[PDB]
C-alpha cells in the first residue's frame, strides 16, 4: 500500500544542474531515513544520498560528493536531491527509498521504492553559434546577422571590429522551443554607400570560446 | 482579497522632471507598503517599505508618502539610473501582492517604425531551417504590432520577437521578429509578409517579399 513518487527528471547539459523531489502515501517521512539511489545504463544501482532522521547526518556517494543536496520536508512529506556540475556519468533513473520494517531497527533495508525519475546528462556543454546573413534590398537601408542555434547566453557581436557603432542594435537574445537561443544584430547604413563599403559583423560566444565574422552582401 | 493598482503603467517624462507614480489598495493596508527598482534582467532592488521609510543608500530624490488606500513614490529631479520599472508592494506577513509595474521611460515625439523583411539565407536553407526576419527601426513609442502572413494566411506559434532598451541619443525602441519554418514548409509557400501595427502610422505598413 506504502506509495513514493519521484518528480523532476529530464534532460540536462554537462555542467548544468536539476532538481528531483519525492512525495509520498500512507505513511509519514519523520521517522524513516530517506535515500536516493540511481540505475545506471550498465544496469547496476549506485547508492546516492542518505538523510537521516529530521536532517541529523547527511551521506552521499563518493562520487555525487560535494555536487548533490539531500534533503526533507517532514510537515509535508517530502525529500529533496539538488544536482549541480553534473556529469555525462550521473545518466540513470532515480528511485527514492526508506529504510524500513514492521517494527523500526537501527538498520533497516529498503522496503519501501518509488516507480524512478529518468535524469539525461548531455555530453555537449555549450553549442556553436550558426551565423547568417541579414542581406538588403529611401537612400538608407538596413543589413544584419543571424545569430542562431547556439548557447549559452552570453553572445557578444559588433560591427567592422568596432570600427561600425553608430546605427548598431543587437537585440536581446531569444530562447527558441529547442533549449538553444537565437539573435539578431542590425545595423542602418546609406543605400548609396552599399556596393563600396564593406560590412562584418564580429560574433563573440565566450563560453564555446567562438569568434565568428560574416560579410553582409547583397545576394 | 487585497487588490494592488498601479498608475500609470507608463510614465514618459524626461530628466530633471519630477514625478508622481500612484499605487491603490482595494482596501485599507495601513502603511504596509513597499516600493521597489527593477532594471531589465537585474533583481528587484526594496526603496522604500512602511509607505515612506527609506532604505540605506537610496538617495534623497526618491520619496514615499501615503496611508490605508492611496500611496505616492516621488522622484524628484530624474537622473539617468532612475529610467527603470517601479512595483508597489503590499507586504503582510505571510503573503504579499504586487502592482502591475510602471515603466518610467525618457519622453520624446511619437516616431514611425523603418519595417524592413529579410528572406532566409540560402546557406540555412541548405541546413533544412528557414528564418524569415522582421525589422521595426527606431520607433516610438514601445507598443508596437506585429503579423506574419504568409500567402495571406494569419501565422502564429512559429514567430518570436525581441525589444531594444530605449535609446541612449535618439530615444526610440526597436523590436524584430523571426518567424521560424522548416525548408519543406518554407518552400510551399510564396508569398512571405509581416504587417506593422504602430501608433505613428496611418494604417498598418506591410513589408512583403516572394521566394526568388
Ligand atoms: C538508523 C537507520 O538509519 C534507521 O532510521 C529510522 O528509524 C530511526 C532510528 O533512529 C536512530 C536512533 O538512535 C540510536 C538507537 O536507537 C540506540 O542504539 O540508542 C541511541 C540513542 O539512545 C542511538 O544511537 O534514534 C536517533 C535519534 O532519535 C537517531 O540518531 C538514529 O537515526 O532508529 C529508531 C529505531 O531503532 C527509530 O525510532 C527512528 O525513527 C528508520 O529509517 C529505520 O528503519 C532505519 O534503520
Amino acid at each position: 500500500e506504502v506509495q513514493l513518487v519521484e518528480s523532476g527528471g529530464g534532460l540536462v547539459k554537462a555542467g548544468g544542474s536539476l532538481i528531483l523531489s519525492c512525495g509520498v502515501s500512507n505513511f509519514r517521512i519523520s521517522a524513516h531515513t530517506m535515500n536516493w539511489v540511481r540505475r545506471v545504463p550498465g544496469g547496476g544501482l549506485e547508492w546516492v544520498a542518505s538523510i537521516s532522521t529530521s536532517s541529523t547526518y547527511r551521506d552521499y556517494a563518493d562520487a555525487v560528493k560535494g555536487r548533490f543536496t539531500v534533503s526533507r520536508d517532514d510537515l509535508e512529506d517530502f525529500v529533496y536531491l539538488q544536482m549541480h556540475k553534473m556529469r555525462v556519468e550521473d545518466t540513470a533513473i532515480y528511485y527514492c527509498a526508506r529504510k524500513g520494517s514492521d517494527r523500526l531497527s537501527d538498520n533497516d533495508p529498503f522496503d519501501a521504492w518509488g516507480p524512478g525519475t529518468v535524469v539525461t546528462v548531455s555530453p555537449a556543454s555549450t553549442k556553436g553559434p550558426s551565423v547568417f546573413p541579414l542581406a538588403p534590398s529611401g537612400g538608407t537601408a538596413a543589413l544584419g546577422c543571424l545569430v542562431k542555434d547556439y548557447f549559452p547566453e552570453p553572445v557578444t557581436v559588433s560591427w567592422n571590429s568596432g570600427a561600425l557603432t553608430s546605427g548598431v542594435h543587437t537585440f536581446p537574445a531569444v530562447l527558441q522551443s529547442s533549449g538553444l537561443y537565437s539573435l539578431s544584430s542590425v545595423v542602418t547604413v546609406p543605400s548609396s554607400s552599399l556596393g563600396t563599403q564593406t560590412y562584418i559583423c564580429n560574433v563573440n560566444h565566450k563560453p564555446s570560446n567562438t569568434k565568428v565574422d560574416k560579410k553582409v552582401e547583397p545576394k | 482579497a487585497v487588490v494592488m493598482t498601479q498608475s500609470p503603467s507608463t510614465l514618459s517624462a524626461s530628466v530633471g522632471d519630477t514625478i508622481t507614480i500612484t499605487c491603490r489598495a482595494s482596501q485599507s493596508i495601513e502603511t504596509w507598503l513597499a516600493w521597489y527598482q527593477q532594471k531589465p534582467g537585474k533583481a528587484p532592488k526594496l526603496l522604500i517599505y512602511k509607505a515612506s521609510t527609506l532604505k540605506t543608500g537610496v538617495p534623497s530624490r526618491f520619496s514615499g508618502s501615503g496611508s490605508g488606500t492611496e500611496f505616492t513614490l516621488t522622484i524628484s529631479g530624474l537622473q539617468f539610473d532612475d529610467f527603470a520599472t517601479y512595483h508597489c508592494q503590499h507586504y503582510a506577513g505571510y503573503s504579499a501582492t504586487f502592482g502591475q509595474g510602471t515603466r518610467v521611460e525618457i519622453k520624446r515625439t511619437v516616431a514611425a517604425p523603418s519595417v524592413f523583411i529579410f528572406p532566409p539565407s540560402d546557406e540555412q536553407l541548405k541546413s533544412g531551417t528557414a528564418s524569415v526576419v522582421c525589422l521595426l527601426n527606431n520607433f516610438y513609442p514601445r507598443e508596437a504590432k506585429v503579423q506574419w502572413k504568409v500567402d495571406n494566411a494569419l501565422q502564429s506559434g512559429n514567430s518570436q520577437e525581441s525589444v531594444t532598451e530605449q535609446d541612449s541619443k535618439d530615444s526610440t525602441y526597436s523590436l524584430s521578429s523571426t518567424l521560424t519554418l522548416s525548408k519543406a514548409d518554407y518552400e510551399k509557400h510564396k508569398v512571405y509578409a509581416c504587417e506593422v501595427t504602430h501608433q505613428g502610422l496611418s494604417s498598418p505598413v506591410t513589408k512583403s517579399f516572394n521566394r526568388g
